[PDB]
């Protein structure tokens, strides 16, 4: 499974992935970039079988343009959601559903930042944090034991750190490297990349 | 040319000013939604037309207005809801739009029947439109306009425009839209706040 | 005389004292064509038509201007041939349609309703024309007799003793009238229903012509045939003996 | 559930139990199994619970559509064959087990509708899971032609029989009495089984319970 | 069991002119809490709230259709519907999906808002109304809270006694199930004011 | 354009419907109905017009039901068009709601069709009329009839075609000095009015009689020696 | 069920019990499994309950209207063929094994049998039903060549009979009827009316 | 069918110097019942076809009245074009053929014997549309038990006569009563020749 | 707007009929003429129930107003499947004057010629409309159509008052039928519909016949 991680603060919402695409026993691709910009300052974390995320994903972000050029002004992170999450619930009783776990993040210029989590079954969660993949079941109490909800986004990094250090610990999958990039008021920047 | 509902722009709040006709004596006095129709939680609506073909283009606003809602659950912009219709009137009445979102703040529009629309500090349609969009353009500081002398203006526009010796005091229908407390009031205003204005500017342009 | 008014243009128009004019011009081509009788007698129904050649270049047999439509049902038409062939082709598919869910014969009663209500159906609407073609049926059973209808373009549908449809329509019933066939037997009228022909045809104006004659009754166990090459040519001497 | 019918030489007597269970828990106490489908035509349901709901008010108006048009009061061999005719179509996969009865101006007349669309004229019908216990009283009590008092006890034992036998059954009995004239539709007619009136007390004093938070909004009069 | 996917534990409950909802706090994916603070009471009137549990993201497609149809009706008709009448537009909102149904069970509860009389209601999955004197319940939990309220409701409550009653069932069912808890969130409807509280409950 | 399909004059005429009317007449027969206090007769002319014609299958008078009856008078093509929704919408009464179609409602629903036909411009009106006699299981005989326009009103009694304004004129009279009818004499009363109007009374194998009684549901069609005992002794 | 139709000489003779079971509880026991579907046509109805009441109301519709159009008496051949286009569209969803005996003048008494598949053909008696298995022994060794309409009342009444007492999915009363030109007979043989064979 | 109800057995055929005989017996089973016979499963086509068949009788009878009624409308038109066996044959292969494919089989299985153009035509055509043209055809456990003594007088002697035929099917049928379990004793044998086709009664094996 | 307005000239022709609200009720009061003593005066009825609650009237050509009450009819039970409550009276008339508008829409189809008078109650007040075969609808205190609607609205307007009871309402419907009826009016002649809190229905003519004698 591909690993997601989201980190709300008081105005950032650090987010990371994976950098590991896979099929058996192999994996073909050491540089996988998991995340789409969908505004300049929201994205969009999707994970889940083959196929179906950079189907899914590419359709929610031209949508998602297609609503800034109709109209100038972009989509909230929050409708951004909520749109995300009309378009995959109404597609699972269909006959072709979805099958992707996603992690939508973003910062808005009135509501502040906003972490949201869903499932393949698309039940919409804001969360001061989430994670995906098997390699949420480790790495959520370090969070749930390290995180304030006034961290600041150097300790942050450290506490997305922790995290990650216990994949290459403790977990049985090769997640050597992945993306790290912060969403704060000036839009989507790119950390540098959390290797081991 | 029927109605006469005008709007209004203020730093603080949207009016419409619809005046109320009535034909014969044997209609029924209605006690429902009478000429400001409201659309959503932050925008109304009012027609110059009929109140059968009211209710076609009013549903059919409301439609748009909650199909925005289920998609996005967030209240539509007050242009888009504008703009969906004079979509759909491009391929048979005209309309003014008040309403408020968070872009481009208190907001007013005027759909034509051909399908376009503006955005308007003050304007008129229906019943002797130019007479009073000519007596607007005299008298509307086009910025530093108060609600309630956006309010003066109106009952001062529609006394010269509708009716005898007493301004139809019920029989218009003043609907202001201001914010409070972040969220949306939309304030059809009583018979007893509606006479008061027409006593504030009987008074006021008699002395 | 004319009408410019255009009470006329459509079967879905009716005149201003209640009549269908397109239905009524729809049968002249039928009274402008060439004469077809049926007799019906005891024991059977004959049909004969008087078959205009137009070429001696045509074979005889082109322009069959008696059909089959099942298998114990005969057909022989009027008008404008190529819309006898259209209701040729739904009187069959109505016959077999019956038999796929009733599981017998039509009965000739009941063939002459289904189709004069498709003929009928075509004189209501602005879409379609009604057709240039009356004609008649007939069968024989050991259930129902021998029974002989005829259907107009308009979709009316009774049934005769005997029956002529043409130009010659009206010279025909009266030689049809002189018969008493209610008594006489399947072969002794196509030695009559031949006669009949070689009497109505104007032969200074019509050229030259073929004779067409088919039976359907107890002789052939209730099928409908073409009269042989051998009853043909005697029952072709005795009228033109006559 | 335990829902029956009977004639009674002046109508139907329509008979139907109220506990509704959601499992094998009671769900609720007070369920109502007698449906409405004209003024003289009513009828208890088994089954599906929303299957015998949105059945038998869909044929309430289609039948209802049926009354008007006509202007004279509809028959109950027009509400069998509307539910005959709907349930076979569905092929049984709509649940609707019902005891259709009513008096039009043939008569009284009784039918039983199965799911599958199977319907059956008898005098005396009973269905649901408690209908085995409600026959062993129509079979040994039943005589054709009674009088109204006495079908009301024989419909009243055959639901009770079904109530104290039947797991999926109790609470209370309803009763539907159709007559040429009258309809009496008797909500609680009988309550044979009662809540058992409490020993202690153990009501929650103010207080108990700790809160984190209390927003109260007042709202305009 | 799909609606114990997500646990679920929502609860109405009658009292002398008000009326009483109440559901948790717990988001879960099948033994995973990801949030505390998932809403399943929704807003459906003026007093009038609807409760959803079941599979949480038919929690919250139901929750949007029926707004969506809500806010045609109150428009077009031009007045706040009435509880047995949203009562029967859920039941339409549910049947119309029976075949493959929402894995959701609501329960309602709110005021006439002509007569100030206590409505409560409760829906099975394919919409089968179920009109209640003294409670409903819905959810995962759902025997641990029948026990619970027919030992403490009374008929005639106190608006603070009706707090107390509700409460008190919904933490000692929500902590004798596994998947639904982290919280519990009470409302309390009256005729002129709705008290919104939320309560110190075991967080697993 | 507005004589040429069914849309309004300025006065607020269909001309097309008023035109039909004019197409019944365009048959050259009549036919009369009368109600009795437990009977109803339907008497209409049976023009042979050709001496060819199997008279058996010249006829006007239809079974609609077993027990409903039915009288056409007007163009024969479209007459036996809205038989055939007749037949049609009786037995599917039957099959849909499990009893016999009234002839309140058959001529209801014959009507229904009638005026889909004076609405729509692309169909002309049926230039014909059907009268409807039966037996109602609660208010006796019922004599009913269809129009080209749509109306399906009850009647004590009526008429249709060339003579419909004459004879008309003659079932008015007899249903005001007295209860217009008694039993099966009320034969009698449709036979003259059909042979005053039209004032040839030639002989019993020119006519044509149904009728439908309490005693005797069905619609059975008078036999030529069953009629002639009625003229006989007219 | 055990349904059984006989011809004679100027008509048939009908026979059915009386007994729906669902599996092993006898839901009704006075059935009625013969159905008129036309006036001197019936129908046996035989296996699913709901699929040949669904069926018989379908050709009671389809074979009025017909007869109602030819002005005759529609043919019992007529009317199986009825039965054999819709029970041979449908046996993908049909379970319904039908015997249809009636009178009509053109070739008089006729019984068919249309089984379930919707085959159709002319029998001199049809049986049919679960229990029809426990009495072809019987109704094939005493069935005689020109039987009157009394004794094949009672030919159809003590086969009936017979199979009532074996079969659990039978039993009941028995339901006889003699289609003839003179109208339809109707008799329920109830209690020590039914023969008992020992 | 996806499952058959009442179904036949074993139908013969063998073509001989100038004509086809096939042969079939009058029985129609309900799953180890003999509950049909006194039924025919040989078809007379036209003046030139002959057709038996086994397998579901409902769904023979399906194909008497599509091939029946399809043999009366070519005799309507009278253009003295008649469907030769081959053509029925060729036909009947695909309608089996596109049965299968909608995955709705008729349970049957064919014979088409055919004398014309002084040719003896005999054709096999199986519920999946298998279809070919043999000397000699056996449907059902006739293929097992028949088709063996078939097989083995038509390589001795190449060419038979009608008589040589007829006791050879008749051979054929005393070894199916005897050895087939859904047989029965009533037979009947159709003939085709320059005459037409003639199916014969109810012949008994002995 | 062409075959619109020449449809009202097919109202304006038609029969007249009258509505009148009063406090507690409606009144639907119209005329049903017999051309001879042939046609049976109740066989046919211009007065027809909706609902338990509603009922409507027409002025204009008979049978296209059974179009308008057999889709009237399934527009109050397409309400009642959905929201289980009887349909509002405002409610109904905006799906009837969409029907009567959709024919005016669609080409080659002529307008209705009938207006239509609906009565109904709702919530303890009473409601009277009016749909124009233009598919506009008014809502009136009381009105009139058919022939001489415009004395006939004169007339009314003399004699209302909004603290009039229902059996005073049915007795000035009768008397406007009374100006414009050329004749005497029996029990038979009209037919008067009246919508209270306990519903519609049409009343039985011995009850017009107490009426009548005012």
């Amino acid at each position: 499974m591909e690993y997601l991680i989201g980190i709300q603060g008081p105005d950032y919402v650090l987010v990371a992935s994976d950098r590991v695409a896979a099929s058996n026993i192999v994996q073909m691709k050491d540089d996988h970039d998991k995340m789409f910009k969908m505004s300049e300052k929201i994205l969009l974390l999707c994970v889940g079988e083959a196929g179906d995320t950079v189907q899914f994903a590419e359709y929610i972000q031209k949508n998602v343009q297609l609503y800034k050029m109709r109209n100038g002004y972009e989509l909230s992170p929050t409708a951004a959601a909520n749109f995300t999450r009309r378009n995959l619930a109404d597609c699972l009783r269909s006959r072709t559903p979805y099958h992707v776990n996603l992690l939508l993040a973003g910062y808005d210029e009135h509501e502040g930042p906003a972490l949201y989590y869903m499932d393949y079954l698309a039940a919409l969660a804001k969360a001061p944090f989430a994670a995906h993949g098997y390699g949420a079941f480790l790495t959520l109490s370090i969070l749930d034991r390290y995180y304030t909800p006034t961290i600041s986004r150097e300790r942050a990094v450290e506490l997305l750190r922790k995290c990650l250090e216990e994949l290459q610990k403790r977990f049985i999958l090769n997640l050597p490297t992945f993306s790290v990039r912060i969403i704060d008021k000036n839009g989507i920047h790119d950390l540098d990349n959390i290797s081991f | 040319h029927a109605g006469t509902c005008l709007g209004i722009l203020a730093n603080d709040g949207v009016l419409l000013a619809a005046e109320r006709r009535n034909i014969h004596k044997l209609l029924d006095e209605v006690f429902f939604s009478e000429k400001i129709y409201k659309l959503n939680e932050d925008m109304a609506c009012s027609v110059a037309g009929i109140t059968s073909d009211a209710n076609v283009l009013t549903n059919e606003l409301r439609l748009i207005a909650q199909r925005y809602l289920l998609q996005y659950q967030e209240p539509i912009p007050c242009e888009q809801l504008v703009t969906a219709l004079c979509d759909i009137k491009q391929a048979g009445v005209s309309l003014l739009y008040i309403g408020w979102d968070k872009h481009y703040g208190f907001q007013l529009y005027q759909s034509d029947p051909s399908g376009n629309y503006g955005g308007w500090k003050a304007t008129c349609i229906g019943n002797n439109s130019a007479a009073a969009v000519s007596m607007l353009k005299q008298d509307y500081k086009e910025g530093e306009m108060t609600l309630k002398s956006a309010l003066a203006l109106a009952i001062k526009v529609l006394n010269k425009t509708m009716d005898v010796s007493k301004l139809s005091a019920e029989k218009v229908e003043i609907a202001t839209l201001t914010r409070e407390n972040g969220k949306t009031v939309i304030r059809v205003l009583k018979q007893k706040e509606v006479e008061q204005l027409i006593k504030k500017h009987e008074e006021e342009e008699a002395k | 005389s004319s009408i410019g008014t255009g009470y006329d243009l459509s079967a879905s128009t009716f005149s201003p004292d209640g009549r269908v004019f397109q239905v009524e011009y729809a049968m002249k081509a039928v009274e402008n064509s060439s004469t077809a009788i049926g007799i019906r007698c005891k024991d059977g129904v004959v049909f004969g038509v008087e078959k205009l050649v137009l070429s001696k270049l045509y074979e005889e047999g082109s322009n069959k201007r008696l059909f089959n439509v099942d298998r114990h049902v005969g057909m022989a038409v009027a008008g404008l041939l190529a819309d006898a062939r259209s209701l040729a082709d739904i009187a069959r598919e109505e016959a077999s349609n019956f038999r796929s869910n009733f599981g017998y014969n039509i009965p000739l009663k009941h063939l002459a309703d289904r189709v004069a209500m498709y003929v009928h159906a075509y004189t209501l609407y602005s879409a379609v024309r009604p057709f240039g073609c009356s004609f008649m049926l007939g069968s024989y059973s050991v259930n129902d007799g021998a029974q002989l209808y005829m259907i107009d373009p308009s979709g009316v549908s009774y049934g005769y003793w005997g029956c002529a449809i043409g130009k010659a329509r009206q010279a025909a019933k009266t030689e049809i009238e002189k018969l008493q066939m209610k008594e006489m037997t399947c072969r002794d009228i196509v030695k009559e229903v031949a006669k009949i022909i070689y009497i109505v045809h104007d032969e200074v104006k019509d050229k030259a012509f073929e004779l067409e004659l088919s039976w359907v009754g107890e002789l052939t166990n209730g099928r409908h045939e073409i009269v042989p090459k051998d009853i043909r040519e005697e029952a072709e001497k005795y009228a033109k003996e006559s | 559930t335990t829902i029956a019918g009977v004639v009674y030489k002046d109508g139907i007597v329509l008979g139907a139990d109220t506990r509704a269970t959601e499992g094998m828990v009671v769900a609720d106490k007070n369920c109502s199994k007698i449906h409405f489908i004209s003024p003289n035509i009513y009828c208890c349901g088994a089954g599906t619970a929303a299957d015998t709901d949105m059945t038998t008010q869909l044929i309430s108006s289609n039948l209802e559509l049926h009354s008007l048009s006509t202007g004279r009061l509809p028959r109950v061999v027009t509400a069998n064959r509307m539910l005959k005719q709907m349930l076979f179509r569905y092929q049984g996969y709509i649940g609707a087990a019902l005891v259709l009865g009513g008096v039009d101006v043939t008569g009284p007349h009784l039918y039983s509708i199965y799911p599958h669309g199977s319907t059956d004229k008898l005098p005396y019908v009973t269905m649901g899971s408690g209908s085995l216990a409600a026959m062993a009283v129509f079979e040994d009590k039943f005589r054709p032609d009674m009088e109204e008092e006495e079908a009301k006890n024989l419909v009243s034992e055959a639901i009770a029989a079904g109530i104290f036998n039947d797991l999926g059954s109790g609470s209370n009995i309803d009763l539907c009495v159709i007559s040429k004239n009258k309809l009496d539709f008797l909500r609680p007619y009988t309550v044979p089984n009662k809540k058992g009136t409490r020993l202690g007390r153990y009501r929650c004093e103010k207080g108990t319970t700790a809160v984190l938070t209390e927003k109260i909004t007042p709202l305009e009069i | 069991s799909i609606m114990s996917y997500n646990g679920g534990a929502v609860m109405a409950m009658k009292g002398k002119n008000c009326v009483a909802i109440a559901a948790d706090r717990r988001f879960g994916i099948q033994a995973q809490m990801v949030t505390t603070d998932f809403q399943k009471i929704f807003p459906m009137g003026d007093r009038l709230y609807i409760g959803l549990a079941g599979l949480a993201t038919d929690v919250q497609t139901v929750a949007q259709r029926l707004k969506f149809r809500l806010n045609l009706y109150e428009l077009k008709e031009g007045r706040q519907i009435k509880p047995y009448t949203l009562m029967s537009m859920v039941a339409n909102l549910l049947y119309e999906k029976r075949f493959g149904p929402y894995y959701t069970e609501p329960v309602i509860a709110g005021l006439d808002p002509k007569t100030f009389k206590p409505f409560i209601c409760s829906l099975d999955l394919i919409g089968c109304p179920m009109v209640t004197d003294d409670f409903v319940v819905s959810g995962t939990c759902a025997e641990q809270m029948y026990g619970m309220c027919e030992s403490l409701w009374e008929p005639n409550m106190d608006p603070d006694h009706l707090f107390e009653t509700i409460s008190q069932a919904m933490l000692n069912a929500v902590d004798r199930d596994a998947v639904s808890g982290m919280g519990v969130i009470v409302h309390i409807i009256e005729k002129d004011k709705i008290t919104t509280r939320t309560l110190k409950a075991r967080m697993d | 354009f507005d004589r040429h399909i069914t849309i309004f004059s300025p006065e607020g005429r269909l001309y097309q419907v008023e035109y039909a009317f004019k197409a019944i007449n365009q048959g050259g027969l009549t036919s009369v109905a009368v109600r009795g206090k437990d009977c109803a007769v339907i008497v209409t002319q049976k023009k042979v017009p050709d001496k060819l014609l199997d008279s058996s299958t010249v006829t006007h008078l239809f079974k609609i039901t077993e027990n409903i009856g039915c009288v056409m008078t007007g163009m024969t093509a479209d007459s036996r068009s809205q038989v055939q929704r007749a037949r049609y919408e009786a037995a599917n009464w039957k099959y849909k709601y499990g009893y016999e179609i009234p002839v309140d409602m058959l001529c209801k629903r014959i009507a229904d069709i009638s005026q889909v036909y004076t609405q729509n411009a692309e169909m002309r009106p049926l230039g014909c009329c059907m009268i409807l006699i039966g037996i109602d299981e609660e208010q006796g005989p019922q004599v009913y009839k269809c129009d080209p326009a749509g109306y399906y009103c009850g009647f004590k009694a009526t008429a249709a075609g060339v003579k419909q304004t004459e004879s008309t004129s003659f079932l008015e009279k007899k249903v005001k000095k007295k209860f217009d009818w008694t039993f099966e004499q009320t034969v009698e009363t449709a036979i003259t009015c059909l042979s005053t109007v039209l004032s040839i009374d030639f002989k019993p194998s020119e006519i044509e009689v149904g009728v439908v009684t309490v005693e005797n549901p069905k619609f059975r069609i008078l036999t030529e020696a069953e009629i002639d005992a009625h003229l006989v002794a007219l | 069920t055990t349904i059984m139709a006989v011809q004679f000489d100027g008509g048939v003779v009908l026979g059915a019990d009386s007994r729906t079971t669902t599996g092993s509880y006898i839901a009704n026991r006075v059935t009625d499994k013969l159905t008129p579907i036309h006036d001197r046509i019936f129908c046996c109805r035989s296996g699913s309950a709901a699929d040949t009441q669904a069926v018989a109301d379908a050709v009671t519709y389809q074979l009025g209207f017909h007869s109602i159009e030819l002005n005759e008496p529609p043919l019992v051949h007529t009317a199986a063929s009825l039965f054999k286009e819709m029970c041979y569209r449908y046996r993908e969803d049909l379970m319904a094994g039908i015997i249809i005996a009636g009178w009509d003048p053109q070739e008089g008494g006729q019984v068919y049998s249309v089984p379930m598949g919707g085959m159709m053909v002319r029998q001199s008696f049809a049986i049919g039903g679960s229990g029809s298995s426990y009495i072809y022994g019987y109704v094939d060794a005493t069935y005689r060549e020109g039987m009157t309409k009394e004794e094949c009342l009672q030919f159809t009444a003590n086969a009936l009979a017979l199979a009532m007492e074996r079969d659990g999915s039978s039993g009941g009363v028995i339901r006889l009827a003699a289609i003839a030109e003179s109208g339809v007979e109707r008799q329920v043989l109830l209690g020590d009316q039914i023969p008992k064979f020992a | 069918t996806q499952n058959p109800m009442v179904t036949g057995t074993s139908v013969l055929g063998v073509k001989f110097e100038g004509g086809v005989v096939i042969a079939a017996d009058m029985l129609g089973s309900y799953g180890s019942l003999a509950r049909f016979r006194n039924i025919s499963r040989i078809m007379r086509v036209n003046n030139s076809t002959m057709l038996g068949a086994s397998g579901d009788y409902a769904d023979f009878q399906y194909l008497k009245q599509v091939l029946g009624q399809m043999v009366i409308d070519e005799e309507l038109l009278g253009d003295g074009h008649s469907y030769s066996p081959r053509a029925i044959h060729s036909w009947l292969t695909r309608a089996m053929y596109s049965r299968r494919s909608k995955m709705n089989p008729l349970w049957n299985t064919m014979v088409i014997g055919g004398y014309a153009d002084g040719e003896s035509f005999l054709g096999y055509v199986d519920m999946l549309g298998v279809a070919y043209e043999a000397p000699s055809l056996a449907t059902g456990y006739g293929a097992y038990l028949a088709q063996p003594l078939l097989r083995e007088v038509l390589e001795k002697q190449p060419v038979l006569s009608q008589t040589e035929a007829r006791d050879l099917v008749e051979r054929c049928m005393r070894v199916l009563y005897y050895r087939d379990a859904r047989s029965y004793n009533r037979f009947q044998i159709a003939t085709v020749t320059e005459k037409g086709v003639e199916i014969e009664g109810p012949l008994s094996t002995e | 707007l062409v075959q619109i307005e020449y449809a009202l000239a097919a109202v304006a022709g038609g029969a007249p009929s009258v509505g009148i609200k009063a406090a507690n009720g409606v009144v639907l009061a119209t005329e049903k003429k017999q051309k001879s003593i042939l046609y049976d005066e109740r066989s046919v009825h211009k007065v027809e129930p909706i609902t338990k609650h509603i009922g409507l009237v027409y002025s204009g050509m008979g049978p296209d107003y059974r179009v308008l009450v057999h889709r009237a009819r399934k527009l109050a039970q397409q309400y009642y499947l959905v929201y289980q409550e009887p349909i509002p009276t405002a409610q109904l008339v905006q799906r009837v004057a969409s029907v009567m508008q959709e024919y005016t829409q669609s080409g080659g189809v002529r307008p209705f010629g009938v207006s239509l008078l609906i009565c109904g109650w709702n919530e303890g007040r009473p409601y009277l409309f009016q749909s124009d075969p233009s598919g506009a609808y008014f809502a009136w205190k009381a009105t009139a159509m058919g022939k001489n609607y415009v004395n006939g609205k004169t007339f009314l307007e003399k004699r209302y008052n909004e603290d009039l009871e229902l059996e005073d309402a049915i007795h000035t419907a009768i008397l406007t039928l009374k100006e414009s009826f050329e004749g005497q009016m029996t029990e038979d002649n009209i037919e008067v519909g009246i919508c209270n809190e306990a519903g519609f229905r049409r009343l039985t003519p011995t009850e017009v016949k107490d009426y009548l004698a005012a």
